[PDB]
């Protein structure tokens, strides 16, 4: 018994939460994703400057 | 004297129980410290767990 309630109290301090980091997941991968979006709007600002020639 | 030996094996598993619940060095039930206190708020105050000596 005290090796299984070691062995739980060593569970508890290290183990992750898996539903909250599945969440974090989505939402990180589309904050990625329009960051990618973000990038290349920003990118592309250079290009009002040739019509001016 | 079978009876008196029975009683003294049976305090001694009650000592080594009670000498060996420990976490992380620390115990609540040993009788080592008075109390044990966990933090409660971010604020830095704490919550309190008074000791019981097992």
């Amino acid at each position: 018994k005290l090796q299984d309630s070691l062995d739980a109290g060593v569970g508890n301090l290290v183990d992750a939460d898996l539903a909250k980091e599945s969440a974090k997941l989505q939402s990180l991968q589309t904050k990625q994703q329009l960051g990618v979006q973000a990038l290349s709007i920003a990118n592309s600002s250079s290009s009002a400057i040739l019509s001016l020639f | 004297n079978a009876l008196k030996s029975d009683f003294d094996s049976l305090r001694d598993q009650i000592t080594k129980a009670a000498s060996n619940a420990k976490f992380n060095g620390v115990s609540i039930a040993n009788g080592s410290t008075a109390k044990l206190t966990f933090l409660a708020n971010s604020d830095g105050s704490g919550f309190t767990v008074t000791a019981k000596t097992l």
